[PDB]
């Protein structure tokens, strides 16, 4: 049909939920990184004599 | 030559301890090289063969790693500490034996 023009199809609710989930997952991964680094750094002291 | 052999047992034990220490240091230094295979030797059988030119074995991996690195850290660190302690024990045993041999001649 003529006289009309179709826009885009992006869901704001999906976008917001995806952004929130991404932020939370990023924070959890960062916490894991910190814990692993701390454990390795304290474990390397065992190598001393 | 009797003295040679009597001290030779402990001298060879110490030499093999030093070699194993060197290999452990090497696989600590190369701990982040991709495509590396952990190497180690069997101390007991190696010492038996030497008493009666050193072959090395691949350490069994524990966890997979995409970059092809199989040298663990904790197991080899414990191995390093144990090897250092046993090297010191062998050193002090040899020193005690030598001093006991020496003081008789006084």
């Amino acid at each position: 049909m003529s006289g009309v023009l179709e826009g885009s199809n992006v869901k704001p609710v999906e976008a917001m939920t995806d952004m929130i989930a991404n932020a939370r997952r990023f924070e959890m991964q960062m916490k894991v990184i910190t814990s692993v680094d701390e454990n390795e750094g304290r474990a390397n002291q065992l190598l001393s004599m | 030559d009797r003295l040679d052999a009597a001290l030779r047992f402990q001298q060879e034990a110490l030499n093999l301890r030093a070699q194993r220490q060197e290999i452990l240091a090497a696989n600590i230094a190369n701990a982040d090289t991709p495509g590396y295979q952990a190497r180690d030797i069997d101390f007991a059988s190696e010492l038996k063969k030497v008493m009666v030119a050193v072959d090395l074995l691949y350490r069994v991996p524990d966890q997979p790693s995409l970059d092809g690195n199989t040298v663990d850290m904790d197991r080899e660190r414990t191995q390093f500490a144990d090897n250092s302690l046993k090297y010191q024990m062998g050193l002090t045993v040899l020193g005690s034996q030598l001093k006991g041999m020496m003081n008789v001649l006084q």
